[PDB]
């Protein structure tokens, strides 16, 4: 019954600033308090701001105190966080949360905001090529924000795929590597593609690998 | 800094089939709270009848902000037992404080 | 703040088992404690509240128990739905916190790696960049250890390793270990090398290529 639903979620320039939202139903949203949790990309959860039903009351980090502001409309069921003067280490997923008691019963599934100075590109997709079982991928780098995704032949090939988790480069793009093995038999007859998409930047790409 | 809650009165005696309502009261410092109805068995455990913010057992909250109607709708005999109230606030400090404990005595008609 | 720590950050189980997660307050919460599982990729959702209550509709097979600053979550008769991050957390105090997470995995077999190393491609080298990759490929338990030589040189701070979720069909792990260096650089040197350390292994395995 309890349906919370984030948006928002962009790339922003440091300094500036955000409004999140979260609509949230099935439940009387006047009658509980609300939160916001947050989780940087392969961090731990932490907790960002709440605020009680009748939004008298607010609490803040010690890390958005005076940058970052919670609000609420129970007209229209809906909770806003508005973060001013961001940050890069405010990149993180957002979540909504309920807070009517000791606990927080309830979460959203979040939206990610992206806090850099970089620019979106889409990404350089490269060949790793194959030299009883072959391995061979795809060197998808330097693109940004988030996400890619990357699928094999259509999605005809799925066994023994492996797409890795992006890194953040020193140079503040990401890259990330799919990689799959197949048996040495196939290479000659067989064709590997890597399909590339990139949404932020309208990005598609389709690239054969072939042995060197 | 605040006090437990009181829970009135000590003993209700009402007659089966009709509305039983203790008052519970409190002195909000802000809205971060829940208050909690509990009803006590001989074996002293302890079960949670309702919550306010929110069956036959309704909390309502006076316009003073203080007070709170907890009532019994359409009261049975097996309703007849040992009854508090807890205040738990929220933010910034977590705590729990519990009023004295209240008889409801629900007579045959 | 009041400090949550977890222990230990991480353990393998079997189908079956009952396992223990130990969880830490800085200072006395009494029964302020809620625990939250997580899976990749989703929100947390709530287990225990109070450190000991079950949240409605969370199977019976998991409990906890504490009072003060030392905390318990027990989860009997381990199910495969269970392999997750589970996260405490204090209500006792703002700001709340939560404690750093303890990962529960799969306990299979040990698999060593199989290794590959893989050349920057002609293409990639034409935009004055250059990546050499290092797969780890179906491994179990997660701890590896990668090391890079260019010509003899131990290589430190120029390469970025990541790593899968375990996967559901074979309950493995592969890492990448991805080197970056100019075109320049990567066309002074010679021989590159990975060097591999896993307790499947019974020494480290050195995979390398000769440029040219």
């Amino acid at each position: 019954e309890v349906q919370l639903l984030e948006s928002g979620g962009v790339l922003v320039q440091p300094g500036g600033s955000l409004r999140l939202s979260c609509a949230a139903s099935g439940f009387t949203f006047s009658n509980f308090g609300m939160t916001w949790v947050r989780q940087a990309p392969g961090k731990g959860l932490e907790w960002v701001s709440g605020i009680s039903g009748g939004g008298r009351d607010t609490y803040f980090a010690d890390s958005v105190k005076g940058r970052f502001t919670i609000s609420r409309d129970n007209s229209k069921n809906t909770l806003y966080l508005q973060m001013n003067s961001l940050k890069g280490e405010d990149t993180a997923v957002y979540y909504c949360v309920k807070w009517g008691n000791i606990y927080f019963d309830y979460w959203g599934q979040g939206t990610l905001v992206t806090v850099s100075s970089a620019s979106t590109k889409g990404p350089s997709v490269f060949p790793l090529a194959p030299s009883g079982t072959a391995a061979l991928g795809c060197l998808v780098k330097d693109y940004f924000p988030e996400p890619v995704t990357v699928s094999w032949n259509s999605g005809a090939l799925t066994s023994g795929v492996h797409t890795f988790p992006a890194v953040l480069q020193s140079s503040g793009l990401y890259s990330l590597s799919s990689v799959v093995t197949v048996p040495s038999s196939s290479l000659g007859t067989q064709t590997y593609i890597c399909n590339v998409n990139h949404k932020p930047s309208n990005t598609k790409v389709d690239k054969k690998v072939e042995p060197k | 800094p605040w006090n437990p809650p009181t829970f009135s009165p000590a003993l209700l005696v009402v007659t089966e089939g009709d509305n039983a309502t203790f008052t519970c009261s409190f002195s909000n410092t802000s809205e971060s709270f829940v208050l909690n109805w509990y009803r006590m068995s001989p074996s002293n455990q302890t079960d949670k009848l309702a919550a306010f913010p929110e069956s036959r057992f309704r909390v309502t909250q006076l316009p003073n902000g203080r007070d709170f109607h907890m009532s019994v709708v359409r009261a049975r005999r097996n309703d007849s037992g040992t009854y508090l109230c807890g205040a738990i606030s929220l933010a910034p400090k977590a705590q729990i404080k519990e009023s004295l404990r209240a008889e409801l005595r629900v007579t045959e008609r | 703040d009041i400090q949550m720590t977890q222990s230990p950050s991480s353990l393998s189980a079997s189908v079956g088992d009952s396992i223990t997660i130990t969880c830490r307050a800085s200072l006395s919460i009494n029964t302020f404690l809620n625990w939250y599982q997580q899976k990749p990729g989703k929100a947390p959702n709530l287990l225990i509240y109070a450190a000991s209550s079950l949240h409605g509709g969370v199977p019976s097979r998991f409990s906890g128990s504490g009072s003060g600053t030392d905390f318990t979550l027990t989860i009997r008769t381990l199910q495969p739905e269970d392999f997750a991050t589970y996260y405490c957390q204090q209500s006792s105090n703002t700001p709340f916190t939560f404690g750093p997470g303890t990962v529960v995995d799969f306990r299979r077999t040990v698999a060593a790696p199989s290794v590959f190393i893989f050349p920057p491609s002609d293409e990639q080298l034409k935009s004055g960049t250059a990546s050499v990759v290092c797969l780890l490929n179906n491994f179990y338990p997660r701890e590896a250890k990668v090391q890079w030589k260019v010509d003899n040189a131990l290589q430190s701070g120029n390469s970025q390793e990541s790593v899968t979720e375990q996967d559901s069909k074979d309950s493995t792990y592969s890492l990448s270990s991805t080197l970056t260096l100019s075109k320049a650089d990567y066309e002074k040197h010679k021989v590159y090398a990975c060097e591999v350390t896993h307790q499947g292994l019974s020494s480290p395995v050195t995979k390398s290529f000769n440029r040219g």
